[PDB]
C-alpha cells in the first residue's frame, strides 16, 4: 500500500529543503515539473502513490504542505519548475509575509495562528493520501519559523496523527559559525525542544556542516542555502529512492525509524552521504566497495551533520543504516558490514542495540546515479551529543545575556520570561545527556 | 493576544511618560494616567490642562497669602 | 459625569481648596471647560513633533525632538489612541507655559 508523507515546509530553509525535496522526487519517480508522468516514467517502478499523492490531473504530486510566514521562499517555491508537480491547494502562504523574526517563540505564534491554515493543508493532504503515513517537517532551527513554526507544525502534526511518524529536518544552525540571530540560540534551542518533544525523529542538518562538506568533499566553495536545500533534496531522493523502487527491507519510514531509533525519544539523527564529493569527482574505474563505501561515509569529510568534535561526548552510532543506491551487490554488501566490523569503520553506541544491515534495493528509474555507488547515512551518534550541546550552550548564551531578547520576549511564548528558549535549551540538553549515556553503556 | 496588547499598552505608556520628561511637561504619573485615559474616553486636553495650571496656581497663590 | 469629577479631583488635590469652596471659582471653570465637545486640533501629527521641537529649542535642546519622534512610533503600537489629538495640544501647551 502507498505511504504519503506530508511534507511540510516551515521558514526560509524548510521551504527551500521541502520545494528541493519536491523536485528530486519528481525526477526520481520520472513526474515532470507540470506533474504530467514524464514520457520515460509511464512504466516506472516509482512506487507514485506511495511517495507522491495523485491529483485530479494525475500529477505526482507529493503530499507537500509550505507554510512559511516570509513571502520570499513561498514564491520560490511556487515558481519553481515543480509548480504544478505537487497540489496547489496543500500550499498555504501568509499574506503577511513578516515571518517569526528568527525567533522560536514568534515562529510557534506564527505556526500556531496559521494551525487553521496549515492544519487543514495537512488533514487535506492526510485525506489526499491513502495511507498518509505521517509528517515530515522541513524547517531551520535556527530561524522563526523554521525553528518556532517548525515546533509548531510538528505539535501540529503530533496532535492530529498522534500515531503518524513526526520526521523533521531540521537545519541546525552553525554552533561553531556566529549566527547573525543573536536569539538564534533561542531559536535553536526551540527546535531541538521541537524535535525531542512534538517531532518523533529529527534529522538535524547543521548548515555549518553543509558548508564545510561541500567544500572540501564536494569541492562546492561556500555552500548557500540554495545548495543546503539542493544537498537535502539529493539526500531525501537517495532516502525515497527506495520508497518509489520497492525493495525488500526497509520499505517504510517506520521501519526506518525503528532500525535507526533504539531510544523512541532519542530520535534525532546526524546526516552523511558517501562518497562525499563533486559530480565532477568521477571515480576512475573505481569499483566503489561496499566497505569502501563504508569507511568513506564513516569519513568525517562525508557527515552532513555538524557535530561538534567534543572529545567530552564519547560519539558512536547508536543505530547505522547505509542507505545505498546504484547497483550493489547484496554479497558485497555482507562483506561490507564485516569489513567494517573488523576495521571498526562505524563507532557503535555502547548503550543500543547493534544494527548493521545490509539492506540491496533499487534506485529511482526516473533518476540517474552518476556513481555505481552512492551512499546516504543516517547514523545515530553522539556527536549529536556534541552539537546539541553547543546548541544548548548557544541558547544560554543568548537567554542569560538576552542577546537578541527583546525579539524573544515580544512573542507570547516568551512574554513572561524566555521560559520557551529556556525548555527548549534544557530539552536540548537533556537529549544530549542521553545521547552520551547512549554512547556509554549506561545509557539503559 | 491580550498579553501583547497589554505589553504594548504599558510600552505606551512609558514612552509618554519619557516623552514628558524630555520635553519637561512637568506633568504628574498619576495626572497623566488620568488624563491619558479621559482622552481615550473623550475630553477635552486643553480645558483639561487649562484646570490643572489653574489649580497649580490656586495653590501656589495660596501658599503667598499664606506667607 | 466623568469630567466633573477630573475636575473636583484637581480641584482637591491641585488646589488646597476644591472648586465648590469658591462657586466663583467653579463657575469660571465650568465656562471656560465648555466649549466644544470635539477637540480643537488639526490632522496633521507634524505639528505635534514641531512643538516638541520648538519646545526643546527654547529649553535649550537640539537633539531632544528625535526622542518624542522615537516615542511616536513605540506609542503606534497599539493604534488606537486616535483621540489624542488634543493629548498632543495639552502635552505641548504643558511644556510651553512653564518654559
Amino acid at each position: 500500500m502507498p505511504r504519503e508523507i506530508i511534507t511540510l515546509q516551515l521558514g526560509q530553509c524548510g521551504n527551500q529543503i521541502g520545494f528541493e525535496f519536491w523536485k528530486q522526487l519528481c525526477a526520481e519517480h520520472g513526474i515532470s515539473p507540470e506533474g504530467i508522468v514524464e514520457e520515460f516514467a509511464t512504466e516506472g517502478t516509482d512506487r507514485k502513490d506511495v511517495f507522491f499523492y495523485q491529483a485530479d490531473d494525475e500529477h505526482y504530486i507529493p503530499r507537500a504542505v509550505l507554510l512559511d510566514l516570509e513571502p520570499r521562499v513561498i514564491h520560490s517555491i511556487l515558481n519553481s519548475p515543480y509548480a504544478k508537480l505537487y497540489n496547489p491547494e496543500n500550499i498555504y502562504l501568509s499574506e503577511h509575509g513578516g515571518g517569526a523574526g528568527n525567533n522560536w517563540a514568534s515562529g510557534f505564534s506564527q505556526g500556531e495562528k496559521i494551525h487553521e491554515d496549515i492544519f487543514d493543508i495537512i488533514d487535506r493532504e492526510a485525506d489526499g493520501s491513502d495511507s498518509l503515513e505521517g509528517f515530515v517537517l522541513c524547517h531551520s532551527i535556527a530561524g522563526g519559523t523554521g525553528s518556532g513554526l517548525g515546533s509548531y507544525l510538528l505539535e501540529r502534526l503530533n496532535d492530529r496523527y498522534p500515531k503518524k511518524l513526526v520526521q523533521t529536518y531540521s537545519v541546525f544552525p552553525n554552533q561553531d559559525e556566529m549566527s547573525d540571530v543573536v536569539v538564534q540560540p533561542y531559536n535553536s534551542l526551540l527546535t531541538l525542544k521541537r524535535l525531542t518533544q512534538n517531532a518523533d525523529c529529527v534529522v538535524v542538518l547543521d548548515n555549518t556542516a553543509l558548508n564545510r562538506i561541500a567544500t572540501d568533499r564536494l569541492h562546492i566553495q561556500n555552500p548557500s542555502f540554495s545548495q543546503i536545500n539542493q544537498l537535502v533534496s539529493t539526500i531525501m531522493s537517495a532516502s525515497t529512492t527506495t520508497l518509489r523502487y520497492p525493495g525488500y527491507m526497509n520499505n517504510d519510514l517506520i521501519g526506518l525509524i525503528a532500525s535507526l531509533i533504539p531510544t523512541p525519544r532519542l530520535h534525532f539523527l546526524m546526516t552523511g552521504y558517501t562518497p562525499l564529493t563533486t559530480d565532477q569527482s568521477v571515480a576512475s574505474v573505481r569499483k566503489t566497495t561496499v566497505l569502501d563505501v563504508m569507511r568513506r561515509l564513516l569519513q568525517p569529510k562525508n557527515v552532513m551533520v555538524s557535530t561538534g568534535r567534543d572529545r567530552q561526548t564519547n560519539h558512536c552510532y547508536i543505530a547505522i543504516l547505509n542507505i545505498i543506491q546504484g547497483e550493489v551487490d547484496p554479497t558485497q554488501v555482507h562483506k561490507s558490514l564485516q569489513r567494517i566490523r573488523e576495521r571498526k569503520l562505524a563507532n557503535f553506541i555502547p548503550w543500543g542495540p547493534a544494527s548493521i544491515q545490509v539492506a540491496l534495493s533499487r534506485k529511482s528509474p526516473y533518476l540517474p546515479s552518476a556513481h555505481r555507488v552512492s551512499g546516504l547515512m543516517m547514523a545515530n551518534h553522539t556527536s549529536i551529543s556534541s552539537l546539541f550541546e553547543s546548541s544548548c550552550q548557544q541558547y544560554d548564551k543568548l537567554r542569560k545575556r538576552e542577546a537578541f531578547l527583546e525579539q524573544f520576549r515580544k512573542e507570547d511564548i516568551f512574554k513572561e520570561n524566555f521560559d520557551e528558549l529556556d525548555r527548549s535549551r534544557e530539552v536540548v540538553q537533556e537529549l544530549i545527556d542521553e545521547y552520551h549515556a547512549a554512547t556509554r553503556p549506561d545509557y539503559i | 493576544a491580550a498579553a501583547a496588547n497589554l505589553n504594548a499598552v504599558r510600552e505606551t505608556m512609558d514612552v509618554l511618560l519619557e516623552i514628558s520628561r524630555i520635553l519637561n511637561t512637568g506633568l504628574d504619573m498619576e495626572t497623566l494616567s488620568i488624563c491619558v485615559r479621559l482622552c481615550e474616553q473623550g475630553i477635552n486636553p486643553e480645558a483639561l490642562s487649562s484646570v490643572i495650571k489653574e489649580l497649580r496656581k490656586a495653590t501656589e497663590a495660596l501658599k503667598a497669602a499664606e506667607n | 459625569k466623568s469630567p466633573n469629577v477630573l475636575l473636583q479631583n484637581l480641584c482637591c488635590r491641585i488646589l488646597g481648596k476644591s472648586e465648590a469652596d469658591v462657586a466663583q471659582q467653579f463657575q469660571y471653570a465650568v465656562r471656560v471647560i465648555g466649549s466644544n465637545f470635539a477637540p480643537t486640533v488639526e490632522r496633521d501629527e507634524f505639528l505635534v513633533a514641531e512643538k516638541i521641537k520648538k519646545e526643546l529649542t527654547r529649553q535649550r535642546r537640539e537633539a531632544d525632538a528625535a526622542l518624542f519622534s522615537e516615542l511616536h512610533r513605540k506609542l503606534h503600537s497599539q493604534g488606537v489612541l486616535k483621540n489624542k489629538w488634543s493629548i498632543l495640544y495639552l502635552l505641548l501647551s504643558l511644556s510651553e507655559d512653564p518654559r
